[PDB]
């Protein structure tokens, strides 16, 4: 409104018109700012820099004035905690024990109650010195380095290299002695591993909060435990990884080796492989919603009424509580996300909405880690390369999506040899489409997996004979035809080429092509139809 | 529909089709087309060139065994015909998600070289040097990448979406333009190693954009159904919007002799594949084609003339300038 | 007793872009504009339902809140079950500055009332109780009315509903202090300090 | 459009007013096109085509509910009654008439409310749409492959209407004019050839062996014709 100079009423503009909006305004900007025809590409990007970073200090002003501190709101009797912002309503939400302990300020907690923690005080103390590590770690790490690690989950490169090159580079570059002041304080832990493993189990009414603010809010809360406990996650593999360089403090031992290496890499590998995979997916209606938000509303909302009933909670008495709710909500949601149910929902609604590429890239990120729905994740797949014209990439996920046909209801739905039935299902696809090519290799596919049944056979090479005959290849639709089990069918094929090949006045081809005993059927059918066709001469009788 | 103006028959089913767009220093034009498991390398001169011809002279020059489904070409700047030093060059991409570089002297040598690194299909490849030593290719691993003759990756940039097309700036050094699925056009500079600018479409997906060879402040693009001009620098907005198809289009080809014409095809369809080729000053294609199932758009260096490949034909539309 | 020590803040974020069709109401009371007047710092607050934590009350996970800026106070229904409409209302009482917790909420067996002192004057409005609206068990969702949706029928210039304070022994200047009630006998009570340094009702 | 409207009441006004005083081309033009569909009238007095088929559909729609409050025969009754007496009106216009629009959006509302599948091919006959014309919207329809049939899961009964035109018309052949009978019964023939190919290359039921026995039986009844 400011830059523009102009008292326009502003249109209540969706979030696209406005981003349009701001980008044509700032490129005008830009515009009158260069006054020669002659502008180096040096002193062009120049002055594009100097016009956003210009518009972005005046969204700021703005963003700091409605950001102005109000009121609080405590509800007596269901405890509800409000915090009034001038521009906005922030709700309080209790804070889980993990991400409590890793956000408190260093001097706080040194007075943290360890009854509270754990039943076991020395566990207790050595959540807290673990906790006291990674934020050491955290307080150093540079940008680029944290920066290196989100690129590294992006470009599905391994976070563990990329954990140890960081590890390097925090070394090389250890001008404080920090690695020193860790190594000290991972001394006065008495069992890391312990404290590793409980931070790492602790990480892993439908019409009502129906709301897109209760939405939004609850779909935020998602995303910040998820990014929280991703930089856990990365800071805990880097620890992990000098945990076992400085661990040759020893020698290796067989029975700790032996023990330690099969139970801890299996544990490790069921571990940063599945939060990666859980980030991956956090990361993943007028109103603005995330795609989390959307599958909540479409799917997973759908389920809790019967989270809220599995629980014990037969008695339709007991009050609602806020804090027993939103976990439980938040939990199975994470779940669903966590690609760890069956559910097998939000990559089928991509494929069957406007939007494919984002679900690529959500099983892109997902299938490296996550076993389940994999079946299902190669379905979606399938649909979304069918749709960008990739057909055959197409086939070979609908082929590795069979597999997973054992104990699966959504292929029974389709039903009410299961390879033939999946190949006629993929042709009927193919033939809607309309690429006649595919539909006689794929049918030439089905007739091997056909074995024994002879209908199923008559078909397919019936199906076959059909599209080499609308292609106009003359010779494979009578070869087609020749192998084809069924005689009621092969005549009403024999009776197709006849009259398509008279309509096309491919005449040549037809005297060449063999009919057995069926001579007299050809001059049977031209004198049916030539006595029953008016004087009027064409081709029949000729 | 218009009939094509010329057809030739070919062995098998054409997935791609790319006329030279360099000098050869042959009188005919030089035609590459991709079939299932072969590349065909052809001559092609044309009534409109040389009145000795009637219709179309169609001659195979060589055929390479591809052993897959070939789904782009790249011709090289250093291919030539001259008797004193023939030398044909060309990059293909195919399913396996390898590139292929061939090099023949239209004698009996004939090497190839395999590129691998893509992890995802590749969708489209140019040479990106005026010299010839240097090919740029996109794909659905979300990367564009550069590559010597070698086979060594010089360059990779990383896209937001799939890589859906890749063109060299025709007269600008240094400038590839990249198409994201998602509806972004990149500009890189391949000497910094950075993105210049971008454009957005109004629909997506954005599936093929090209130069204007004749006006090269021009680009135009596919993206959903329609046709989208952008015209820098004076806006990163379209200029024109239009339908170009009814259900998906798929290719968008700039006509290299004139900067007002196009040609656009819709995506492998049930209805058989239309190509329509249009001129800015009209709203709606001056020339409607049917290829029964075609894939490949390529325009003629000189000749208003455009070809598609289709089942076991080449179809060729002479556009009345 | 889970101790639950630490919270942390969800932003409730607002991202209809709709801004909450303001239902924008003007009052204006019968008092002239002080140029150079005490600018008040922006306030906000809050009020919760009787039987709100009741799971068959039609006043269920309902609240209301408020912001106040110089001459303004925006009122809000939020239910967290329900998507309200007509949920928000702007009303601007023009040349009187809102008073730093001047907005008091009172709920009866048949109505919701909002007290709302200001520098000069005080107010009432009369609002219907959630479970007074709706007769029918059976309301499809999509159209449950906030208790603000027939705001625009209630007569503001009503002198039961409107008073404004008198200058003697009236209200101390530069004072934020003020607490307004309902009697047992539903009579409305306003308590601001008076320039003798008591308490003026 | 009174019958249409609940009764339309201003369509009360609107026919007293026309009864009362002489009405000026323009006038009546703007007011009656917007007011209530009147193409045949308009085709009429002149003596989008797209957007005139919108507002037929939209006309019928209204005589729709107005039957949802009735018996569900009843209804159609009411439904084939009014179609035919404004078809009368624009019978000579084709402009001012959607022959292709009608016959899909009117098979469609039969798949929605399940309907007979004779009732299109009886009602266009009815209007005195020629049998040979109406072949060829079904046989165009049919081979336009329109994926709305299979996601009703009917197309059977799509080819079983035409079944259904095809034998009234066996049946009674007086509906087609002397003069035509011989190359018409051809026409029949090869397109039953054509649907025999067609349903020999589905898979087989008991409902389709009665079809294609049905199919046979009257190929051998053409020929005999012939």
């Amino acid at each position: 409104q400011i830059l523009r100079k102009g008292s326009g009423r502003v249109l209540d503009l969706s979030w696209e018109e406005l981003r349009k909006d701001v980008t044509l305004t700032v490129e005008n900007e830009i515009q009158n700012a260069v006054i020669d025809y002659d502008v180096s590409q040096e002193e062009f990007r120049q002055i594009n820099i100097e016009n956003w970073c210009k518009f972005y200090t005046c969204c700021l002003q703005y963003q700091e004035t409605l950001s102005r501190p109000l009121a609080l709101l405590v509800h007596p009797d269901t405890n509800m905690v409000c915090l009034l912002r001038k521009g906005f309503l922030s709700f309080l939400a209790p804070c889980s024990l993990v991400e409590h302990l890793y956000l408190v300020p260093a001097e706080h907690l040194l007075t943290v109650d360890e009854s509270v923690i754990s039943d076991d005080i020395d566990a207790a103390s050595d959540i807290v010195n673990l906790i006291q590590c990674l934020r050491m770690i955290a307080d150093y790490i540079s940008e680029d380095m944290a920066y290196l690690m989100e690129s590294a989950c992006c470009h599905l490169q391994s976070p563990e290299r990329v954990a140890e090159q960081i590890l390097e580079d925090l070394i090389a570059n250890d001008i404080d002695n920090i690695m020193e002041n860790i190594q000290n304080k991972l001394q006065d832990t008495r069992n890391p591993i312990r404290a590793i493993g409980f931070l790492l189990q602790n990480m892993d009414l439908s019409t009502l909060y129906g709301s897109i603010t209760a939405s939004s809010v609850v779909c935020q809360a998602i995303c910040k435990i998820s990014a929280t406990r991703f930089l856990i996650c990365r800071d805990l593999l880097i620890l992990q990884h000098l945990l076992l360089r400085l661990g040759d403090m020893a020698l290796i031992g067989a029975g700790q080796l032996l023990h330690s290496q099969q139970e801890l890499i299996p544990r490790a590998a069921q571990l940063l492989l599945s939060y990666y995979m859980i980030r991956w997916g956090s990361q993943c209606t007028s109103g603005i919603q995330t795609i989390v938000e959307l599958f909540f509303e479409d799917v997973a909302r759908k389920h809790f009424p019967h989270v809220f009933i599995q629980s014990g909670a037969s008695q339709l008495q007991e009050p609602l509580n806020w804090s027993d709710l939103i976990k439980r909500i938040t939990n199975y949601l994470l779940q669903l996300l966590w690609p760890s149910n069956p559910n097998f929902q939000f990559a089928e609604c991509l494929m069957r909405n406007c939007q494919y590429t984002q679900l690529q890239e959500y099983v892109r990120l997902l299938l490296p880690w996550c076993q389940v729905n994999v079946g299902s994740c190669h379905f979606m797949l399938a649909q979304c390369y069918l749709v960008a014209g990739e057909g055959h990439k197409a086939l070979d996920c609908f082929s590795q999506a069979a597999s997973e046909v054992e104990r699966e209801d959504f292929l029974e739905k389709l039903i009410r040899s299961p390879r033939l039935q999946y190949y006629n299902r993929v042709l009927r696809l193919l033939e809607d489409v309309g690429l006649p090519e595919l539909v006689i290799q794929l049918a030439t596919i089905a007739i091997g997996e056909a074995s024994d049944d002879w209908r199923s056979q008559a078909a397919l090479r019936t199906r076959i004979f059909k599209h080499h005959l609308d292609m106009g290849h003359n010779n494979q639709a009578y070869d087609a035809l020749t192998q084809i089990p069924d005689p009621s069918r092969q005549l009403d094929c024999l009776r197709q080429l006849v009259v398509v090949l008279c309509e096309r006045s491919q005449l040549q081809d037809l005297v060449e092509f063999p009919y057995v005993n069926l001579h007299n059927e050809v001059v049977g059918i031209i004198e049916s139809r030539a006595r029953a066709v008016d004087l009027m001469t064409h081709n029949y009788y000729e | 529909a218009s009939n094509a103006t010329y057809t030739v028959d070919c062995e098998d089913y054409v997935h791609v089709v790319e006329f030279n767009p360099f000098d050869s220093g042959e009188a005919g034009s030089l035609l590459a087309y991709g079939g299932i498991s072969y590349v065909v390398i052809a001559s092609c001169r044309f009534q409109e060139e040389d009145s000795t011809v009637e219709g179309i002279e169609f001659k195979t020059l060589k055929t390479f065994h591809h052993g897959e489904r070939v789904v782009a070409i790249a011709w090289s700047p250093e291919t030539r015909c001259d008797a004193l030093l023939p030398l044909l060059r060309f990059a293909t991409a195919a399913g396996d998600k390898k590139i292929r570089i061939f090099t023949s002297d239209f004698q009996d040598k004939n090497e190839y070289k395999v590129i691998e690194g893509h992890s995802g299909y590749i969708n489209d490849l140019v040479f990106c040097s005026p010299e010839g030593t240097d090919i740029a290719s996109v794909g659905d691993d979300h990367t564009c990448r550069i590559w010597d003759l070698d086979g060594k990756q010089i360059a990779m940039f990383i896209l937001r979406s799939p890589g859906m097309s890749v063109a060299w700036h025709p007269e600008g050094a240094f400038k590839l333009m990249v198409a994201e699925k998602t509806g972004t056009i990149r500009f890189y500079d391949l000497t910094t190693h950075q993105a210049i600018l971008s454009l957005e479409s109004v629909q997506v997906p954005l599936m093929s954009a090209d130069w204007c060879v004749r006006n090269t402040l021009r680009i135009g693009a596919v993206a959903g159904n329609d046709w989208i001009i952008w015209e820098m620098p004076r806006s990163s907005y379209p200029q024109d919007n239009k339908p170009a198809h009814a259900d998906r289009a798929r290719m968008f080809r700039w006509s290299k002799c004139n900067e007002n014409v196009f040609a656009t095809t819709g995506y492998p369809g049930k209805m058989k594949s239309q190509i329509a080729i249009h001129h800015l000053a009209h709203p709606q294609p001056i020339l409607i084609g049917t290829a029964p199932v075609g894939s490949g758009l390529s325009w003629h260096r000189r000749l208003p003339l455009c070809v598609v490949g289709g089942y076991r034909k080449l179809f060729f539309w002479l556009t009345e300038m | 007793v889970n101790l639950e020590r630490s919270y942390m803040e969800l932003i409730g974020a607002e991202r209809e872009t709709s801004r909450r069709n303001f239902r924008d109401l003007s009052l204006r009371p019968d008092v002239n504009l002080v140029i150079g007047g005490p600018k008040y710092a922006d306030c906000a607050g809050g009020y919760c339902y009787s039987e709100s934590s009741s799971l068959l009350s039609a006043t269920r996970n309902r609240f209301l809140h408020w912001t106040s800026y110089a001459d303004t106070l925006e009122l809000v229904e939020i239910s967290l079950d329900i998507n309200l409409v007509n949920n928000a209302v702007r009303l601007r009482i023009l040349n009187c500055s809102i008073l730093p917790g001047g907005v008091h909420i009172c709920e009866t067996p048949n109505n919701i009332v909002v007290l709302i002192l200001t520098n000069q004057t005080v107010h009432r409005l009369i609002l219907p109780h959630p479970s007074r609206m709706y007769r029918s068990e059976i309301i499809s969702d999509s159209h449950i009315q906030s208790i603000f949706t027939d705001i625009g029928k209630t007569n503001f210039h009503d002198p039961s509903n409107t008073y404004v304070i008198p200058a003697i022994p009236g209200r101390a200047p530069n004072t934020t202090a003020s607490t307004a009630w309902l009697s047992s006998d539903g009579e409305a009570l306003f308590a601001l300090p008076s320039i003798s340094g008591g308490i003026l009702v | 459009l009174t019958r249409q409207y609940s009764h339309h009441s201003t369509v009360g006004d609107a026919v007293s007013q026309l009864d009362s005083q002489l009405m000026d081309i323009t006038k009546m033009f703007g007011q009656y096109a917007d007011p209530f569909r009147l193409s045949e009238c308009k085709l009429a007095i002149i003596h989008d085509p797209i957007l005139v088929q919108t507002l037929w559909q939209d006309i019928i729609d209204k005589e729709l509910s107005d039957s949802m409050g009735n018996s569900s025969v009843d209804r159609m009754q009411s439904l084939h009654l009014k179609i035919t007496s404004l078809g009368k009106i624009y019978a000579s216009t084709p402009r001012y008439f959607p022959l292709e629009f009608l016959v899909k959006y009117l098979e469609q509302q039969v798949c929605n409310f399940s309907w007979d599948a004779g009732f299109v091919t009886y009602t266009m006959q009815e209007i005195n749409v020629p049998v040979p014309k109406l072949l060829e919207v079904y046989d165009h329809l049919f081979k336009a492959r329109d994926p709305w049939w299979s996601r009703m899961k009917k197309p059977l009964h799509l080819l079983e209407s035409i079944y259904i035109l095809l034998s009234g018309y066996v049946q009674e052949p007086s509906k087609v004019p002397s003069y035509e009978r011989r190359r018409f019964t051809t026409l029949c023939l090869d397109a039953i050839s054509c649907y025999l190919v067609e349903l020999q290359s589905m898979d087989p039921a008991p409902a389709l062996l009665n079809t294609v026995s049905n199919f046979k039986s009257l190929q051998a009844k053409l020929e005999r014709l012939s």
